[PDB]
């Protein structure tokens, strides 16, 4: 042995079955390098578009608080031109592009790579539907867990960067950009400054990943009769499926981001113990057990939807385009799919 | 009989369930007779009278934060008390019903690990049956492997004969017609190697 | 998450806490109007200050923005039926998408017709006004709204109109134009809704111009000088010419 | 349609779907009477959605197969049925997921440990308008008590609107 | 003495010393500044004042200028109405189709 | 299953020593904060026990981590005493692996597809672990005293700045080299139980998963999770008693409880805390066990497979 446990590898005699083409068969393109490359590409593109969308939306809201919203289309074009002209908009584009690269190469790319690595080998039925999708429930779940905290350090680095930007001159770190802040924080405030009390982010990432990927794969297989039996475009159908999956992911991920508002933003009752004890997990449990589901969905579209949903939608579209949702379908009667060919044609 | 280790104030290691902040099931009487509900005013509707007051406008949207009232926590069983009260002294206790209503058998909740077992009951039952009983057979749930070359015998797995058939005039013409799919493996050395596009695992080694 | 220090976040927390503490439910006001005459409330202690028949005076069917869509519908149906463009199977169905969504603006307009005020009474105490409206299907809605909720809009309704100085009543005392009034919180049918715009049509009778102007301008009207008229003329569900 | 999968679809829709949905309706209707606690809404909604969807998806393709001449008790069938059969099997697994959620909610119902409150407030019938008044008063008081620790409309809107605190350039 | 659990003893104190600020010196200085200057110091994001072609927003605008109509509202006590009167009109076309 | 073993390549003594030292150095460096949290959790509930109820039973590892970080030393504050921990672990592994290799080479079966039954290998591993733990008890004692102080009053702390410094202070103050072996029998029992609680459960579930699901890749990791759970269940009471005996101060005044031996510590744990008082810090202990075992198994398997492929072994023999 090398320590208290011995991994006793054993040899086994061969086995075979009648069919070979509806269980786990790892695909030839499921190597680590290929999965990482494809996931990183899709993630960085989706994240760049999402962060440009966020910067544009928030700088339009910033300009609209000081100037009247446009009345007609010409005024809308002028308003958009002035938004683009803003000094605050260009720096936001640059820094959020750096943030998008960081979260695409390490969070969305990691999610896509892990999902493909765990779910590449689930083959589909030849002229039917993948009936045994329950086998993907643990698998996908694992991926979500394994990729839940991969965005937390980057998100907290972005938060610290902006918080530094908003303090007086004597109390500023002088962060030149987002990458400078990300590189400097672990050696100034420590690595735990990027992970402390990050349960909302972790569980939100978990629900985003699981709901998005599971719903998209399930619908793109189970709703396949929409363009196989009754001939439809399959591209409008794929877009509709991606939109449904994105909406479900955003719905199931938002309530965990309200715990921030409930814990350290709601005014406190003087002389009384603070509810939730400032934990975000007691708050998450209270939300889970709350009777009125509308109380923790206020601000869904104002605070969260238009900052994650376009990114998730483009992530699904680009992942399907590159091929991270493709599964092998082989005839279960002819060729390599069968070991009893004598009953195939009788 | 005061043990500060059991006191949530002195003993800081007793973690507080914030969903049971105002509820102490230890102090629940059976039958329950506490009054924890009454008229609540001065939250949004003031208890004062300003119906005719022209100098006062009521703005309920300025409601102030108050202490959150959690949903009532269900009673938790006391093992010793429940066993003592429901105990019967056979052959020396009369078979009768007490006049008082406190003799009622009230139901109180208990541990939750049993319900952890219950929550995974479908998973455990299906796993038990299919995997533990190995239903329908041993090889059904195993990862699928084709047999090795000509295994167990050429009568069952005639890999070499099919390899020759696909590589002959008739086989090439049949593939040309388009009604027969191409050959899915190659016999390299004495090993049958399936092509990547065949979508199957490789055969297991004959150990 | 909370260990990250943001000055804007701290300002937001301070604003929320200060609004929770200093700003109370009970607010003192000095907007009080004393009418120059004795107010004759009805048997139910409320004086009718505005009456109208908004549905009778509105164009219901042949309204310009919506007749355009409803007349474009047959063109799309014909284009699907005969396929003059030689489109594929999906494109003609995309053509058929339109007829399902072309009557929605008319639905919104017909809904907007029920936010034009049919009746407005001023209850005793001068702090509540009762507003009665009616939908196009004969449903009748009643809403009691505090006087301070009313904010007049301009004639074009594009911008808010200045309170304490605004002329929406002519010299005689009737409405000069269709007046738009915004309500910060209107409880309609038991559901509170924010920023609801109501309209008082020009072809409507403004009884008690002073009381109407004070209610619209968000005044607490002093109804100390009052009498009660014991007239049981009205009935429940009384016909009103829509 | 005798001894075909049309009959199987008919009686499976009826028995499985209707009977088990009514049984679950009774289980949730008598959850406090049966278990002494109130049920959790999240896994209950998941159970409802998945069980109903599974029933439909599993037993409509059986109608399709019954119209095409599929006998009942055959474990092997003509090749032209597999498609719908796969869909049918898919539906069953959806149903199974719903079943899982059912058990989960029961587990989730005993982590919660809340005392159930009847929605009628003790006034099941509004036979008179005085009953309506009593119910309305008690309901408003109950809702006001529930909405304690949740900020007012103005503070909530202030928090929601001013959420974004990430700007590059300040004055 | 100890092992008499009727009154607490200092030997059972599970309190750890505080050697230094948890996240460095500047974090502590910023926390002190926040404690002293929460609300008095208000940074303002930069927006140019005189921009041609844009009408400055002197006052709040009515609901007439809104491009989109909300289907959800707030009760005055904080309750969030999802099922509003607007939701019925919005659900009419989907239900019809 | 006695023909099922695969020992066609046997590493030499130099190979096993070097690989064990390097890989276990990495593994111990990764999970030392988790061990620190577990020891602190065991320390803070000596006379108290588990006082919460239902799902709140036990001590939250994250709460202890947050408190130790809020102390102000950062993550470097979780690596205090790591010198003692690493030296003790490496010495224990050296002695245990040497003795196990010797007794195995004297006793292993002739055929490469045969191996000792888990009972025989368990006896060998228990003897080796007991010997090595007895010899490295001073280092384990210094490490546990370094970790425990901080959750103790100022006058109760020992103040060790290293392993040799701690050993010198223990020998000089308490008196004699017998002072270095305080609670060494507890360490021997812990090592005996730990060396027999992991190989058994791992092979059980690994082979059963293979029988059920064939030759997938997740079988060994699921079996590793199961083996870690059962090893933590078996070993944690002994680890708790070893922590109690190690952290006990020489002065009877400076102690929440005074233990005269292993049995006395167990008796006073049952009296004040109950049976459930043994399993405090179970989540931390189980997580550390699983992470340490996973790191060691993964790296060792990669290295040994690379070595086998260079030795000409066929794929089914690797
Ligand atoms: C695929 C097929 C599936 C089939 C399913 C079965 C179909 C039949 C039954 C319908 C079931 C629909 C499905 C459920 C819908 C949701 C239920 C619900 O209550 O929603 C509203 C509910 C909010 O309302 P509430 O909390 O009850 O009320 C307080 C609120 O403040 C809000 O206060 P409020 O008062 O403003 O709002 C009350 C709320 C109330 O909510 C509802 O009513 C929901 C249900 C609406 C659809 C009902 C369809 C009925 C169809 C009948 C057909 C004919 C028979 O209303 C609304 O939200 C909007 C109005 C909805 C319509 C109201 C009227 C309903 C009945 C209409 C028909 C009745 C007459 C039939 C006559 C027939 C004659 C022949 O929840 C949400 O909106 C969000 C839920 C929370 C999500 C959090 C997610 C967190 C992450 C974890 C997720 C879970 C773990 C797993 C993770 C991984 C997953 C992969
Ligand atoms: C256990 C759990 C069980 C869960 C079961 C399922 C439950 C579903 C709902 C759960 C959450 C409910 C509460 C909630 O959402 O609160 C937030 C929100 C309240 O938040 P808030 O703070 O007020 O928002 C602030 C805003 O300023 C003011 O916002 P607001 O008040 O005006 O509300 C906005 C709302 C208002 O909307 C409505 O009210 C819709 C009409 C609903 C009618 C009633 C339902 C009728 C259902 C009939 C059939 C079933 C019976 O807008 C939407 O819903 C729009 C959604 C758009 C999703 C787009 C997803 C794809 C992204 C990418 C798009 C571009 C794709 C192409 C890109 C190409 C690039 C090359 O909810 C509402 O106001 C509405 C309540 C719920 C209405 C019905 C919800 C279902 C309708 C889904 C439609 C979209 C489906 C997917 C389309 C995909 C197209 C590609
Ligand atoms: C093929 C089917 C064959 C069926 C017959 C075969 C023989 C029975 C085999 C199955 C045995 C377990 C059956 C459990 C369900 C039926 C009993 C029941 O509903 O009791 C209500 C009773 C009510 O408890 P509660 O409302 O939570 O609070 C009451 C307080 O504990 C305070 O109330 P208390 O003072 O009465 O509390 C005493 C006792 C509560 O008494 C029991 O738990 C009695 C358990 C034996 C029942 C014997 C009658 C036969 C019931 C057969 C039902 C069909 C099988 C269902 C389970 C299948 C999988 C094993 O609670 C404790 O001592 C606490 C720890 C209990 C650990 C679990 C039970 C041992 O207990 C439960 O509901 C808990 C069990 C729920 C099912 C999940 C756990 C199943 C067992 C897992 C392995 C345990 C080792
Ligand atoms: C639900 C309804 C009830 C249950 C129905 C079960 C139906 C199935 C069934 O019986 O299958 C047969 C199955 C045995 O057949 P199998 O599954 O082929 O087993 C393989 C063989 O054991 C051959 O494999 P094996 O012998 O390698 O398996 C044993 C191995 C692998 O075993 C495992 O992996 C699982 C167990 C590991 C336990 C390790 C920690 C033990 C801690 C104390 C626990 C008490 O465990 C070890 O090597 C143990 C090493 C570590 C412990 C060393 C000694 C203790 C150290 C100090 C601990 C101090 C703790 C407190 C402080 O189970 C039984 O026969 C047991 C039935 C029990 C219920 C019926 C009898 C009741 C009598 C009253
Ligand atoms: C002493 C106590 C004994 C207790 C009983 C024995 C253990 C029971 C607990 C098992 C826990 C679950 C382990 C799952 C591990 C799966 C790993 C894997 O990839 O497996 C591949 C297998 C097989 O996937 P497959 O689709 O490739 O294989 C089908 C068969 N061939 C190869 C011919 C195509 O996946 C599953 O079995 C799905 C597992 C999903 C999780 C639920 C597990 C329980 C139910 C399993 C039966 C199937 C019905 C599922 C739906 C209904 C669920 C209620
Ligand atoms: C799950 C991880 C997902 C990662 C996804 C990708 C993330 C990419 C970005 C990473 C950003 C952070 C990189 C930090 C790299 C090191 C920098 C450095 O040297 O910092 C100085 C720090 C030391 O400085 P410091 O921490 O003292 O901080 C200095 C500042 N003061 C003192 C003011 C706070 O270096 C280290 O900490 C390195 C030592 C090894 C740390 C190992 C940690 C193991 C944690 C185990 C789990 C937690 C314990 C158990 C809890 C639960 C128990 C059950
Ligand atoms: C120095 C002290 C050395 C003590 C050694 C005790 C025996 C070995 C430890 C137990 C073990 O590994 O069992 C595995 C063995 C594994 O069985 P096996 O050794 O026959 O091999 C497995 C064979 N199969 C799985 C194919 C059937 O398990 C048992 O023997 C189970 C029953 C006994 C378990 C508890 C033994 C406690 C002995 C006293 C400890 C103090
Ligand atoms: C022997 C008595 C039963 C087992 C121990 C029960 C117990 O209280 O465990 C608490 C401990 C608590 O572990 P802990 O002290 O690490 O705390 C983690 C628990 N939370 C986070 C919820 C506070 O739990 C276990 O030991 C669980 C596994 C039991 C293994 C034996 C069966």
């Amino acid at each position: 042995m090398f320590f208290e446990l011995e991994d006793i590898k054993r040899r086994h005699s061969l086995y075979w079955d009648i069919y070979n083409v509806q269980g786990w068969v790892r695909r030839p393109d499921s190597t680590l390098y290929n999965n990482v490359k494809r996931g990183v590409t899709a993630g960085v593109v989706a994240s760049l578009v999402q962060e440009n969308i966020t910067a544009l939306v928030e700088n339009c809201k910033l300009l609209a608080t000081k100037y009247e919203k446009p009345q007609n289309l010409r005024q809308a074009a002028t308003f958009m031109k002035e938004v683009f002209k803003l000094e605050n908009y260009r720096k936001a584009v640059w820094n959020r592009s750096q943030y998008a690269l960081c979260i695409g190469t390490f969070d969305i790319g990691a999610r896509l790579a892990t999902f493909r690595w765990l779910n590449n080998g689930w083959q589909r039925v030849f002229a039917g539907f993948e009936f045994n999708f329950v086998r993907k429930i643990p698998t996908t779940m694992l991926a979500a867990l394994f990729t839940a905290p991969f965005s937390v350090p980057f998100e907290l680095a972005r938060m610290a960067y902006y918080g530094d930007k908003t303090f007086p001159k004597e109390l500023q770190r002088g962060y030149s950009s987002y990458l400078s802040a990300l590189a400097r924080i672990p050696f100034e405030e420590g690595p735990y400054f990027l992970f402390k009390n990050s349960f909302p982010l972790i569980i939100r990432n978990f629900f985003q990943t699981f709901t998005l990927f599971y719903t998209y794969d399930f619908l793109k297989d189970k709703a396949s009769f929409a363009w196989r039996v009754g001939e439809q475009n399959e591209y409008a159908c794929k877009m509709i499926i991606a939109g449904i999956s994105t909406y479900l992911a955003a719905v199931f991920s938002y309530p965990w981001m309200v715990t921030r508002e409930m814990v350290d933003f709601w005014p406190k009752v003087p002389g009384a113990p603070c509810t939730f004890n400032g934990n975000y997990r007691k708050a998450a449990v209270w939300i889970w057990y709350h009777e009125f589901s509308g109380n923790y969905f206020a601000g869904f579209f104002t605070k969260y939807f238009w900052k994650a949903s376009p990114g998730m939608f483009l992530t699904l579209m680009l992942a399907d385009k590159v091929g991270l949702f493709d599964q092998t379908t082989v005839d279960n009667f002819g060729g390599a799919g069968n070991n009893s060919w004598e009953d195939t044609f009788v | 009989e005061y043990d500060w280790r059991d006191d949530p104030k002195v003993n800081k290691d007793i973690e507080e369930d914030i969903r049971d902040r105002g509820w102490h099931p230890e102090t629940y009487d059976f039958p329950y007779t506490k009054k924890h509900d009454d008229w609540v005013f001065d939250v949004t509707m003031p208890s004062q009278n300003y119906q005719t007051d022209l100098t006062v406008n009521i703005h309920p949207e300025n409601k102030k934060m108050h202490v959150m009232k959690q949903v009532m926590r269900q009673s938790y069983w006391d093992a010793e008390h429940d066993m003592a009260h429901e105990y019967d002294y056979e052959s020396e206790d009369l078979d009768f019903q007490c006049e008082s209503f406190k003799s009622q058998h009230f139901r109180k909740k208990g541990p939750i690990s049993q319900y952890l077992i219950l929550g995974l009951l479908p998973i455990l039952y299906f796993g038990t049956e299919f995997f533990y009983n190995h239903y329908p057979d041993e090889d059904y749930w195993r990862v699928a492997h084709p047999p090795p070359l000509d295994y167990p015998d050429t009568d069952d797995t005639d890999d070499t004969e099919t390899f020759k058939d696909y590589k002959s005039f008739t086989g090439r013409r049949m593939v040309d017609t388009g009604i027969v799919d191409p050959l899915w493996y190659d016999i390299r050395e004495g090993k049958k190697v399936y092509y990547d596009w065949a979508g199957v695992n490789q055969p297991m080694e004959d150990i | 998450l909370n260990h990250v220090q943001n000055m804007l976040e701290e300002n937001l927390k301070y604003d929320a806490q200060k609004y929770n503490d200093e700003v109370a439910v009970i607010q003192k006001t000095s907007r009080i109007y004393k009418p120059t005459y004795t107010i004759e409330f009805n048997r139910e202690g409320e004086v009718l200050v505005y009456s109208a028949d908004p549905i009778k005076n509105s164009v219901v069917y042949f309204k310009y923005p919506y007749v355009l869509y409803e007349a474009a519908i047959p063109l799309f149906i014909w284009a699907w039926i005969y396929n003059p463009l030689e489109l594929s199977k999906n494109a003609v169905n995309s053509l058929l998408i339109y007829p399902n969504i072309a009557w929605i603006p008319r639905m919104w307009y017909w809904r907007s017709l029920q936010y034009k005020i049919q009746k407005m009474y001023l209850l005793r105490g001068g702090k509540v006004a009762k507003i009665e409206t009616q939908s196009l299907a004969g449903d009748r809605f009643t809403s009691w709204v505090e006087t301070y909720q009313f904010h007049p809009l301009t004639q074009d309704q594009k911008n808010f109109d200045n309170q304490d100085n605004a002329e929406f009543l002519e010299d005689e005392g009737q409405l000069k134009y269709e007046l738009g009034v915004q309500l910060d919180n209107l409880q309609e049918m038991g559901t509170t809704s924010q920023d609801i715009v109501i309209n008082f049509m020009k072809e409507g009778t403004v009884h008690h111009p002073e009381l109407f102007e004070a209610i619209v301008k968000g005044y607490n009207i002093d109804t100390s000088d009052y009498v009660i008229n014991t007239a049981n003329n009205l009935r429940a569900r009384e016909g009103n010419h829509n | 349609m005798h001894d075909t999968f049309y009959v199987v679809a008919h009686f499976h829709i009826m028995l499985s779907g209707a009977a088990m949905t009514g049984i679950f309706s009774g289980i949730y209707y008598y959850f406090n009477a049966l278990f002494g606690v109130k049920y959790s809404r999240m896994f209950g909604y998941m159970h409802l959605i998945y069980y109903s969807g599974g029933q439909w998806v599993a037993f409509v393709p059986l109608f399709y197969l019954g119209f095409s001449g599929m006998p009942r008790r055959i474990h092997d069938y003509p090749v032209v049925f597999m498609g719908w059969h796969s869909m049918s099997t898919t539906g069953h697994f959806i149903t199974l997921v719903g079943i899982i959620f059912f058990f989960l909610m029961m587990f989730d119902s005993h982590i919660e440990r809340r005392a159930s409150t009847s929605t009628t407030l003790g006034l099941p019938r509004w036979y008179k308008r005085i009953s309506y008044y009593i119910f309305k008063i008690r309901y408003l008081q109950h809702t006001k008590s529930k909405m304690n620790g949740i900020p007012g409309s103005t503070v909530r809107l202030m928090l929601i609107n001013r959420h974004f605190v990430e700007y590059e350039v300040y004055e | 003495d100890q092992l008499d659990f009727s009154h607490f003893d200092k030997a059972f104190e599970n309190k750890y010393d505080i050697v230094a600020p948890e996240f460095g010196d500047l974090h502590q200085k910023r926390a002190e500044f926040i404690a002293k200057n929460q609300g008095t110091y208000r940074p303002v994001p930069l927006v140019p004042n005189n921009i041609k072609g844009l009408i400055p927003k002197t006052c709040r605008l009515p609901a007439t200028r809104n491009w989109y109509r909300r289907t959800s509202s707030f009760e005055r006590n904080g309750f969030f109405n999802i099922h509003t009167p607007v939701l019925n009109t919005k659900m009419i076309p989907w239900l019809l189709f | 299953m006695n023909y099922s073993y695969k020992r066609y390549w046997e590493p030499s003594t130099a190979e096993v020593i070097g690989l064990s030292l390097s890989v276990n150095t990495i593994s111990a460096a990764l999970t030392y904060p988790i061990e620190f949290v577990k020891v602190r959790s065991q320390i803070r509930t000596e006379g108290v026990g588990i006082r919460s109820k239902n799902l709140y039973m036990g001590i939250n590892p994250n709460k202890v981590f947050r408190e130790i970080h809020a102390t102000g030393n950062g993550l470097r504050g979780f690596y205090q005493g790591f010198e003692s921990h690493l030296i003790g672990r490496l010495s224990y592994l050296f002695i245990r692996n040497l003795t196990y290799k010797i007794i195995y080479d004297r006793t292993k079966p002739v055929k490469a597809h045969n191996d000792l039954s888990h009972r025989e290998k368990g006896v060998i591993a228990g003897f080796a672990g007991g010997l090595a733990a007895f010899l490295t008890s001073p280092a384990d004692l210094v490490n546990t005293r370094t970790i425990a102080e901080g959750g103790k009053p100022k006058e109760w702390r020992w103040g060790y700045k290293g392993l040799m410094d701690g050993i010198n202070k223990i020998a000089a103050t308490e008196g004699g080299n017998a002072a270095l072996f305080r609670g060494s029998y507890a360490n021997v029992l812990r090592a005996v139980i730990l060396n027999i609680s992991l190989t058994g459960p791992f092979d059980y579930l690994n082979e059963k998963i293979w029988i059920t699901f064939g030759d997938m890749t997740w079988n060994k990791y699921a079996a590793l999770l199961w083996a870690s759970f059962w090893g933590s269940v078996a070993t944690l009471p002994f680890d708790n008693i070893r922590t109690r005996l190690y952290a006990q101060n020489a002065d009877p005044t400076k102690n929440r409880l005074t233990y005269s031996g292993w049995a006395d510590a167990a008796k006073k744990l049952i009296q004040h805390e109950g049976i459930s008082g043994f399993y405090v810090g179970f989540y931390a202990f189980y997580i550390r066990t699983f992470l340490y075992a996973w790191t060691t198994v993964f790296i060792t398997d990669k290295i040994t497979s690379d070595w086998k492929r260079k030795a000409g072994l066929k794929e089914w023999q690797i």
